């Protein structure tokens, strides 16, 4: 499931990434150096 | 025709030139299917010239759209590839080729 | 139809013993923040990746 961003690589040296969750809606959000990815996750079960 | 997502270190200036040695580290993988060629794994670059007309057009194709250091995700198409037949004992009719490419050339 | 072969690599994983979670109220308002540090590239480190 590729996701389309500028300055796309693979994990290269000296990098900086990142992530962000919530508990209320599900809402799994990630982010790199410079900006952010434009790709989340929604909609799982949260149970454990 | 070829449809590459290219990754980004390398130098990314100097394309290939007609008629010119062209290094690869190709690792082929069939589409929804599996590993069935590698120049990794065997340990040789694999050197051929361009401008002849000996490889596949796809992956001619695909290493004239890039430059030294990059690395790529090629696509091919079964009319660009094999797939009218299909090479014998290995790939069926009517394939789909990936492969992806490292190299350190000459030029 | 047949059986297939192939050298493969490891692949691993670690965890931080930080848990989480959606309680019935006491879920610590869901909000942490991950970050990570590479210094190193190994794109091919023997034969697959």
């Amino acid at each position: 499931r590729p996701v389309t961003s500028p300055g796309q690589h693979l994990l290269a040296p000296e990098d900086v990434v990142s992530c962000c969750l919530d508990l209320s809606v599900p809402s799994i959000s990630f982010r790199i150096n410079g900006c952010p990815v434009q790709g989340v996750f929604e909609a799982f079960n949260l149970d454990g | 025709g070829v449809e590459i997502e290219t990754i980004s270190p390398g130098d990314g200036r100097t394309f290939p030139k007609k008629g010119q040695t062209c290094v690869v580290h190709y690792t082929g993988m069939l589409q929804n299917g599996k590993k069935f060629d590698s120049s990794r794994d065997r340990n040789k670059p694999f050197k051929f010239r361009i401008g002849k007309q000996e490889v596949i057009k796809g992956f001619e194709e695909g290493a004239a759209q890039m430059s030294l250091g990059q690395r790529a995700k090629l696509t091919c198409t079964p009319d660009v590839a094999y797939g009218a037949t299909g090479h014998p004992g290995v790939i069926p009719p009517n394939a789909t080729l990936i492969f992806d490419v490292e190299l350190l050339n000459l030029e | 139809l047949l059986l297939q072969t192939n050298l493969i690599n490891y692949v691993t994983s670690i965890r931080p013993n930080i848990f989480v979670g959606r309680a019935e109220g006491s879920t610590q308002y869901g909000k942490w923040y991950f970050e990570v540090m590479v210094d190193e590239v190994v794109p091919f480190l023997t034969a697959q990746a």
